[PDB]
RNA sequence: CAAGUCUGGUGCCAGCAGCCGCGGUAAUUCCAGCUCCAAUAGCGUAUAUUAAAGUUGCUGCAGUUAAAAAGCUCGUAGUUGGA
RNA sequence: GUUCGAAGACGAUCAGAUACCGUCGUAGUUCCGACCAUAAACGAUGCCGACUGGCGAUGCGGCGGCGUUAUUCCCAUGACCCGCCGGGCAGCUUCCGGGAAACCAAAGUCUUUGGGUUCCGGGGGGAGUAUGGUUGCAAAGCUGAAACUUAAAGGAAUUGACGGA
RNA sequence: UGCUUAAGAUUUGAAACU
């Protein structure tokens, strides 16, 4: 069973988080780079680390990741946050308003409104849940 | 100590019910203590209805069923592995077990 | 107490006067046949005459033969 | 003993002690 | 050695800004650091270790003993503290229970018995208090009566300065763990108990977390 | 059934405090209870109440402040001389400062501090603090 | 708390609640001091002075904090009399 | 929150309430929350009161404005709906928010990462934010919650009755409390309308965002 | 419950001990030396007894599982009875 | 006097089974008439009285109500649906409160001790035994001690090892 | 889709604050 340990999982991320631009997609390239971006004592641990790194840069180029902070993707998420439609989605023309909300609207200050397309009250009282 | 609130049964406001026999053993269990399964079952399971429906005379004769209402005692109901003991905190869930397999 | 009236005295006192008899140190010391069946008869010393010298084993963890005198 | 077999042996002793007040009554 | 604080209250104590411990009991702020109390009260701060209690559990190889410790701390006028903590040995455990005793001290209240001359010495009313099946009742006393109590809490009431007090008990007092907590709960209720002198309504002063919010920001986060 | 209404009212005024209520209703109107509430009012433990009159045992609605720890009732009723009232307030009150044993006499219903003024004792009804 | 000559001898006056009138201890780590700001009546800005309120814990965990806030503000002149 | 003609409920906020639907309640009435509800419909939906919505909204922005430091007002949400909302109200003021997965012990255990000592909690919904309403009872903390007609008042301290299920009500009630706290500290004029849209504070489906990439250009 | 891991003998034997407990070939508890303590012209051992005992409970006890509420209603004395 | 079936005989199983397993089977099981008065007769929680939080249900009587459904010729009677009220067996949920704890809208309102009123327990065993009365055809039942003998017997939860679970 | 599967000598454990 080839299951990568937590000592690997913890070092694949801080290397990504600090050298995201310098890393690539080929295994033997970042296999030479982690030797001179990190004090790794041996060779087997080198090839295991870069072997899981090139599995994350494929999972990243397929989608985003939970526990790693990408700055290039922070800019696209920031704009996805900041996306604002142009025309308003609230200031419409027709508001369907029931006669019982018309009542308490009478008991409010604004007694008459503009475009209250009043609708019909639902005859038949059936909203509950059957017992089985 | 006292383990269940009702004592495994439904005798709340009577004082007495009548006894009902099991099927595998003959142990006498009062009715609201018993474990009542309800077994409907065809007379052919899956592969002989193809060889009934071919060798029949009528046009796709619908097969009948076999409606049996069972009972069980406790130690038959457990030794035959219908019910399993549960933890104290997952006793209270009295919804029936699901119907997927 | 359980009854708390103003003139319930013969109920209280004729309830305590029964339930005292179920004590152990009252019944052994006070009236009863313990002073009757005391070998001393309600006193602190007694003379006697020896008739034999015997020994008695000891009970558990212990293992010896203690010494006793039939009087 | 459980308790019921102790209670049963007491009644088998009392049906013997009232009998064993024979010739003596 | 030069304790560096973490919290807002430890920072406000390092700069000698809050002047006593009355503004912590006035506000019920949580004390979450041990070196406040030593910073205020290192002088008359005494200790009386009650009892070492060797409890143990069972495994598949022998048994495992870890010792529990009871420490009663406090001066003789104003404050008391208790601490219980168990570890593998007494050196670590007593040191780790004097901590929780400094972290759990409360103020006591005191009144008179009838005449009102001199200085307050006795308990203002009759209180109670219990843990488990130990029920301790504290009774007020006339002057020079002395501590009428058990040899255990005569030691703990002594560490509050209350010179004249009858006591009572109920239950299985041989458990010193319970019987101490009972006589601690009985004296932690005295500022939660209304007396018809406490009728004049409280003037609401300003919060100290609000009185000193300017200086904290150019001294810490 | 109800052998004492004053004894089912001081418990109905006991169970509204440990909850933390503001106003409560009691079902019978005794003249004893009315002289009792207008004893607790002069010491200001409660607010000003009111009585509701049908042609029956009338009702009472009491407004409650927050200075009322526990109102009680003694059963049965006793006789208390001047050398017993010390041995009741020895062991029925928290301290000698406050608390009020209340007892009827042939002069009227009053507390014990007043019964020392008037040199009078009589039957006890209860205690409140 | 004066003995015979008016000397205040206790070391602090404790707080006191505002709803059920039963005072708050030092260990009560479920007690609130609200702070509600006053507002000028022509603009709608912050004047600078406070209304303060205290609430003890057992009421709070019971769940009746707002009905006391709603009554203390209705009585103190914040919310109009219709509500 | 009243006794004044200035701070009243204006019509463009009323029509944008009847527009989003913060009047449409739930189904089961809670007994602590009777005083805010007008009349149950047929179809069994309770009808809320906008006046008693606005009196509580103004009392929440009074308590918050009176608080001097803006930098110790925490704001917790965990549902997927108002993550964006509680992150831009905190952008407009300077709050220190918490966006999903409230790690426990972060209010009471000193040696954690973000051991914070706040002074006021605002919470989007109590059912699913039942943790910190318990860690409010070990540190002395007031609590604001965006209650519905259905949620309880366990340890909450001032309630604001709203709708909190759809993708529109939470982003609106945060936007209106943003305006009223800015129409309260002297930053923004009251007479003029707020420039940007309260459709910023909504939740977008990860589908609708991928649908507005193709026909945009 | 104040105060010897002192030395020499016996080796589950003889014995101490109000209670837990000691003794089977290195016994701080046995028979003896040395030393040490508490009371001091007085001190221990039995028995009767009161407090401690809210373990007889009027002040002040318990009754689901530990000891504990008659199988069930009726009922004369008794005890207590609305405004 | 069908069926089952103490006692009994028999066939296997087992070292031995006078026991479980299997075939036969009397007394009884059923009915009317005279008796006996005992059960884990258990909710192992006396009866009357109130008092102090909610949430859904279910059952009789009653109070209204959109609306479908049949009677058709419709007020009124039936069936669903949404609410209110009395009391009756119950249920989830909770820091009211208590308790040694499991757990309880009562086992709560109790050292801040007192609403009224019945029966009963005082370490364990000896022992529900002796004797003495008494009801009963008998079996047995109601009242009911001591002598002696012992420092533990017992209730609730925690960990471990253990189970032909 | 179940057969049987009895037994095991008496004794022997204890912790203090600086
Ligand atoms: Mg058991
Ligand atoms: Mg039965
Ligand atoms: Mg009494
Ligand atoms: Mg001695
Ligand atoms: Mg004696
Ligand atoms: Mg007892
Ligand atoms: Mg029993
Ligand atoms: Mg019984
Ligand atoms: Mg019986
Ligand atoms: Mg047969
Ligand atoms: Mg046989
Ligand atoms: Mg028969
Ligand atoms: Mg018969
Ligand atoms: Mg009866
Ligand atoms: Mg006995
Ligand atoms: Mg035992
Ligand atoms: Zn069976």
């Amino acid at each position: 069973g080839r299951v990568r340990t937590k000592t690997v999982k913890k070092a694949a991320r801080v290397i990504i988080e600090k050298y995201y631009t310098r890393l690539g997609n080929d295994f033997h390239t970042n296999k030479r780079v982690c030797e001179e971006i990190a004090i790794i004592p041996s060779k087997k641990l080198r090839n295991k680390i870069a072997g899981y790194v090139t599995h994350l840069m494929k999972r990243i180029q397929r989608g985003p990741v939970r526990g790693i902070s990408i700055k290039l993707q922070e800019e696209e998420r920031e704009r996805r946050d900041n996306y604002v439609p142009e025309v308003s989605a609230l200031d419409q023309e027709i508001i369907e308003v029931d006669p019982d909300t018309k009542e308490m609207l009478k008991l409010l200050d604004f007694g008459s409104l503009s475009n209250l397309q009043v609708t019909q009250p639902t005859v038949g009282m059936n909203f509950k849940t059957p017992r089985g | 100590t006292k383990k269940r609130r009702n004592n495994g049964r439904a005798k709340k406001g009577r004082g007495h019910v009548q006894p009902i026999r099991c099927t595998n053993c003959a142990r006498c269990v009062p009715k609201d203590k018993a474990i009542k399964k309800f077994v409907i079952r065809n007379i052919v399971e899956a592969a002989a209805v193809r060889d009934i429906s071919e060798a029949s005379v009528f046009d796709a004769y619908v097969l009948p069923k076999l409606y049996v209402k069972l009972h069980y005692c406790v130690s038959c109901a457990i030794h035959s592995k219908v019910v399993r003991n549960r933890s104290r905190e997952a006793r209270k869930d009295r919804t029936p077990p699901p119907r997927f397999r | 107490g359980k009854c708390r009236g103003l003139r319930t005295a013969r109920k209280l006192r004729s309830h305590r006067r029964d339930q005292k008899w179920h004590d152990k140190q009252y019944k052994k010391a006070h009236l009863g046949t313990a002073l009757k069946a005391n070998p001393f008869g309600g006193a602190s010393h007694a003379k006697g005459i020896v008739l034999e010298k015997v020994g008695v084993e000891a009970k558990q963890p212990n293992s010896a033969i203690r010494k006793c005198v039939r009087v | 003993m459980r308790a019921k077999w102790r209670k049963k042996r007491m009644r088998r002793l009392k049906r013997k002690r009232r009998k064993m007040r024979q010739r003596s009554k | 050695k030069e304790w560096l604080p973490v919290t807002k209250l430890g920072r406000l104590v390092k700069d000698m800004k809050i002047k006593s411990l009355e503004e912590i009991y006035l506000f019920s702020l949580p004390i979450k650091e041990s070196e406040i109390i030593d910073f205020f009260l290192g002088a008359s701060l005494k200790d009386e270790v009650l009892k070492i209690m060797p409890v143990q559990k069972q495994t598949r190889a022998g048994q495992r003993t870890r010792f529990k410790a009871f420490v009663a701390i406090g001066d003789y006028n104003g404050h008391v503290g208790l601490g219980v903590k168990c570890s593998k040995e007494v050196a670590t455990a007593i040191r780790g229970a004097i901590i929780l005793a400094k972290l759990s001290i409360v103020p006591v209240r005191r009144g008179y018995w009838g005449n009102k001359i001199g200085k307050p010495h006795t308990v203002p009313c009759k209180v109670t208090g219990r843990c488990g099946s130990v029920l301790v009742r504290l009774i007020p006393a006339p002057r020079g009566t002395g501590i009428v109590s058990a040899p255990v809490p005569k030691k703990l009431l002594m560490m509050a300065g209350i010179d004249d007090c009858y006591t009572s008990a109920r239950g299985c007092t041989a458990t010193l763990g319970n019987f101490a907590k009972a006589t601690f709960d009985a004296i932690s209720k005295t500022y939660s108990y209304l007396t018809p002198d406490l009728w004049k309504e409280t003037v609401f002063t300003k919060s100290p977390y609000q009185e000193f919010t300017d200086h904290l920001v150019k001294t810490h986060t | 059934v109800r052998m004492n209404v004053l004894a089912d009212a001081l418990k109905s005024i006991n169970n509204a405090e440990k909850r933390g209520k503001r106003q409560v209703l009691i079902r019978p109107c005794s003249k004893v209870i009315v002289r009792f509430l207008t004893v607790m009012m002069k010491h200001g433990y409660i607010g000003e109440f009111e009585i509701i009159d049908d042609h029956r045992a009338g009702k009472i609605v009491v407004n409650l402040t927050g200075r009322l720890n526990k109102c009680g009732v003694i059963s049965p009723r006793f006789d208390v001389q001047l050398k017993d009232l010390e041995k009741w307030q020895n062991n029925l009150l928290p301290s000698r400062q406050f608390g009020f044993i209340v007892l009827t006499t042939s002069a009227g219903i009053m507390d014990h501090e007043e019964a020392r003024r008037k040199h009078t004792g009589g039957k006890i009804l209860g205690f409140f603090f | 708390m004066q003995n015979d000559a008016g000397e205040f001898v206790d070391l602090y006056v404790p707080r006191k609640c505002s709803a059920s009138n039963r005072i708050i201890g030092a260990k009560d780590h479920a007690s609130i001091q609200m702070n509600v700001a006053e507002v000028d009546k022509v603009t709608g800005r912050f004047n600078g002075q406070f209304k303060t309120y205290a609430i003890c814990g057992a009421i709070r965990r019971m769940g009746e904090s707002d009905d006391s806030i709603l009554r203390l503000a209705k009585a103190d002149g914040i919310v109009s009399k219709n509500f | 929150s009243g006794a004044l003609d200035v701070l009243q409920m204006k019509e463009e906020d009323v029509l944008k309430f009847l527009a989003a639907g913060t009047h449409l309640g739930g189904t089961n009435l809670d007994f602590q929350m009777e005083q805010y509800i007008y009349k149950r419909k047929s179809d069994g939906i309770y009808i809320i009161n906008l006046k008693r919505t606005w009196e509580k909204l103004l009392l929440a922005a009074r308590a918050i404005v009176a608080i001097e430091n803006p930098a110790d007002v925490s704001v917790i949400s965990s549902r997927n709906t108002g993550q964006r909302a509680v992150l831009k109200f905190a952008a407009a003021t300077g709050a220190t928010p918490i966006a999903g997965r409230f790690t426990p012990g972060t209010f009471t255990n000193q040696i954690q990462t973000a051991f914070r000592e706040p002074r006021l909690l605002v919470v989007t919904d109590p059912r699913a934010d039942h943790q910190p309403l318990t860690e409010a009872s070990y540190v002395n903390l007031p609590t604001i919650a965006l209650c519905n007609t259905d949620s309880p008042l366990r340890y909450v301290d001032i309630a604001i009755p709203c709708n909190n299920k759809g993708a529109h009500s939470v982003g609106l009630m945060w936007w209106m409390l943003a305006r009223e706290v800015l129409r309260m500290r002297g930053t923004i004029s009251r007479e003029h309308p707020w420039e940007v849209m309260p459709d910023l504070y909504f939740y977008r489906d990860p589908e609708e965002i991928e649908k507005e990439e193709q026909a945009a250009a």
